[PDB]
């Protein structure tokens, strides 16, 4: 860390409590065993000792390949501006597999460890680089889900990538990061940041005291871009009597308009399942949860198609 | 002490407008005198703001001394400075000031809210559940005053004739409070109140008003 | 006590001064000649140059452009004060300051989030255009509990209601009525 702001990171949904919990009587997150410090030096050693040993020039470009591909990777993102750093889940599986697993089935903790680590490494190095926010690692090339209606629900809230064609994407929905409040009786002005997809109000001004007097401005927030992708999956495993499947993508901040109708992708993302109220203007929800990806990676690359 | 004692002779002797002021609208004048009274004692003792928050003016030597006999309509709603007998006085009462109220349906916490002297404060609302349902005052956040009640009744002395000694009841708010005991003889300065709840609307006659003395200064005669 | 939004009075200040200071080439001042048509009813814009405003001071031009929301009200103020010191138009009055030729023109598609609250410019095709009905912009409530007036509460784009009522002893923050004879309204088309 070099003082640039840590940038929140929907793609991977609303944080949680990140309660720990020890299992004797080492320090493992409650309902998973990541142990963020251990995958954090775990991850800052796959990026620093890193070499692909089959690679081909051809495949790699603008990489010296005797040299740390990751380490590479940063170099150029410091050459460039962009802090997006794009990870192999491939090459994670053949460094370390039980790395490669933690990423799979327990995201949205590993990852954020991935962004810090990758942070340290590359503000320990290129000491002096301006980037408007911290790196952020994409994950890809995940062991690839055949047909996408194979996935049980024990496989929900977990990294996965899918093949498919984009058939619609929608506009730029607006999403709220941090509420800016603003008293209507001394006009002291408070921010209040998404705590876990809710905004608690002041209901109270911290300069006069009264209560119930702060206002939400709506054009004085911060933030963010969503677009939903229906991408019609395009599985390679087709069982008897099947029929086309569509999905939903959920795209964040970033990787908004970077796919057109028409376009083949390999979409690597979260298998997120959410409740559906009965109406919408109740808050009562069904029992059967649908499914949607939130997409972490784009991939227009492929071995059997043009460019 | 949080009290003090003004003279009302040195008062009008060096501003006289607010010596003539006093006596007619004696409420909004004590009030701001007790605020400017409350930011001179701050600046002089920048650290006294933590033992009272509050000063009162306690007026003293009104030039017109009435007797009990004599209060009328015509003197309500002023300051007037009396003397006689303390015949009876309640025990210490402590009265509601800024009261909390807890709203017992989602035990959210109404802010203080001061608790005059001539209504009682009956919130609306719960601010959050905006419920207008039964309200509790939460008694350990409130802050209450000392409250006391006595009752005064023109001296033997000066009652003449055959005519009865008058009595009145006089209000003593946390600094007057056990100032005077039953049978002292006492002098007595304070507004002729008139309004908090008493008008005889109970339809048993007709309707007058039973008045109070807001006692503002008590000077014991020994 | 108020709390005053610096930036945004340092931004009005320094705009006044823009408006009666700025001069062509002829050395007059244009935008007093402008505002000079603002006293007549059925007219309450004046458009400035964002090429002159950048001109005369970058400083206060890129503060307008990347704060753009916030400050606007108070380059509108600061537009109102200086027709009033010249003329006598009535009090009631609102001015607006429309801005044109901005150097850079954007994208529908490059309308990110990021875009929101500062100044743009955007090329489009007009489909349909509403009627012109007026708007609430700053309506002055009655409260239904305790008759207290609330007065000048700002809508933001959305009939908004006093979130409290003023008299600390009512939480009344359902009932209220709009006083229309009271409230301020602009003209409004959604296109
Ligand atoms: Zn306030
Ligand atoms: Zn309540
Ligand atoms: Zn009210």
């Amino acid at each position: 860390v070099r003082g640039t702001p840590v940038r929140q990171r929907p793609d991977l949904g609303s944080a949680q409590k990140g309660l720990q919990v020890d299992l004797q009587s080492k320090l493992v997150i409650w309902g998973t065993d990541v142990n963020v410090a251990a995958c954090k030096e775990n991850f800052q050693r796959f990026l620093q000792r890193f070499i692909d040993p089959l690679a081909k020039e051809e495949e790699n470009v603008g990489i010296d390949i005797t040299e740390p591909l990751y380490m590479q990777r940063l170099g150029e993102i410091n050459v460039i501006g962009e802090p997006f750093l794009n990870v192999n889940c491939e090459h994670i599986k053949s460094f370390d597999k039980n790395l490669y697993r933690q990423l799979i089935s327990y995201p949205q903790e590993v990852i954020p460890t991935f962004d810090m680590a990758v942070n340290e490494i590359f503000f320990d190095r290129y000491p002096d680089s301006i980037l408007e926010h911290q790196i952020q690692v994409r994950p890809f090339n995940a062991l690839k889900t055949k047909n996408m209606r194979n996935l049980n629900p024990e496989d929900i809230d977990q990294l996965i990538t899918i093949s498919g064609m984009v058939i619609r994407t929608s506009q730029l929905i607006p999403e709220m990061q941090e509420a800016f409040f603003q008293c209507q009786v001394c006009a002291h002005t408070t921010r209040v940041e998404m705590d876990r997809g809710r905004i608690a109000e002041p209901s109270v001004c911290g300069r006069c005291h009264t209560t119930h007097s702060m206002a939400l401005i709506h054009n004085r927030s911060l933030f963010s871009d969503k677009q939903m992708i229906k991408l019609q999956e395009s599985p390679e495993d087709m069982p008897a009597g099947q029929t086309p499947h569509t999905v939903i993508l959920f795209a964040h901040n970033d990787l908004v308009d970077k796919v057109q109708p028409g376009d083949r992708v390999n979409v690597t993302g979260i298998y997120r399942a959410v409740p559906i109220r009965v109406n919408p203007r109740v808050s009562n929800v069904k029992s059967v949860y649908k499914t949607h990806i939130d997409v972490i990676h784009y991939r227009k690359t492929d071995a059997k198609r043009l460019h | 002490r949080e009290s003090l004692v003004v003279n009302y002779e040195d008062l009008a002797a060096r501003e006289h407008v607010l010596a003539y002021f006093l006596p007619e609208a004696p409420a909004e004048l004590l009030q701001i005198f007790d605020e400017a009274a409350l930011e001179v004692v701050l600046a002089m003792y920048p650290k006294y703001d933590r033992i009272t928050n509050h000063i009162h003016v306690r007026i003293s030597h009104l030039p017109l001394v009435e007797e009990l006999r004599s209060l009328r309509q015509l003197h309500l709603n002023q300051l007037i400075r009396t003397s006689g007998v303390v015949t009876s006085c309640t025990g210490v009462l402590p009265q509601l000031s800024m009261v909390k109220y807890n709203c017992n349906k989602c035990n959210f916490v109404l802010g203080p809210f001061c608790q005059s002297q001539n209504q009682e404060v009956k919130p609306g609302s719960c601010p959050e559940c905006q419920s207008a349902g039964p309200f509790e005052v939460n008694m350990e956040e409130t802050i209450y005053q000392n409250y006391q009640r006595i009752r005064i009744q023109e001296s033997p002395g000066k009652v003449a004739a055959g005519r009865l000694p008058r009595s009145k009841d006089a209000i003593l708010l946390a600094d007057l409070v056990d100032s005077c005991k039953p049978g002292d003889e006492i002098e007595l300065t304070g507004i002729y109140h008139n309004n908090y709840d008493g008008s005889l609307n109970t339809a048993n006659g007709f309707p007058v008003f039973a008045t109070v003395i807001l006692a503002n200064h008590v000077a014991k005669k020994d | 006590l108020e709390v005053r939004d610096e930036v945004a009075e340092k931004c009005q200040k320094l705009f006044l001064d823009f408006l009666e200071e700025f001069q062509s080439s002829d050395g007059e001042i244009k935008y007093l000649q402008l505002a000079e048509e603002l006293i007549r009813p059925e007219r309450n814009t004046l458009v400035v140059s964002f090429v002159d405003l950048e001109q005369f001071n970058q400083q206060l031009s890129t503060t307008i452009q990347e704060e753009f929301y916030r400050v606007y009200p108070y380059l509108c103020r600061a537009l109102k004060t200086f027709v009033k010191d010249r003329k006598e138009i009535p009090l009631a009055k609102d001015f607006y300051v429309a801005f044109q030729d901005l150097p850079t023109r954007h994208k529908i598609r490059e309308l990110t989030s990021s875009r929101i609250g500062l100044l743009t410019r955007i090329s489009g095709q007009v489909v349909r255009t509403h009627p012109v009905h007026p708007e609430l912009v700053s309506g002055t409530f009655l409260c239904l509990d305790c008759q207290t007036v609330i007065r000048d509460v700002e809508q933001q784009f959305k009939y908004t209601q006093p979130n409290i009522c003023r008299n600390p002893v009512c939480a009344n923050r359902r009932r209220f009525l709009l006083d229309t004879n009271k409230s301020r309204f602009v003209d409004f088309q959604k296109v």
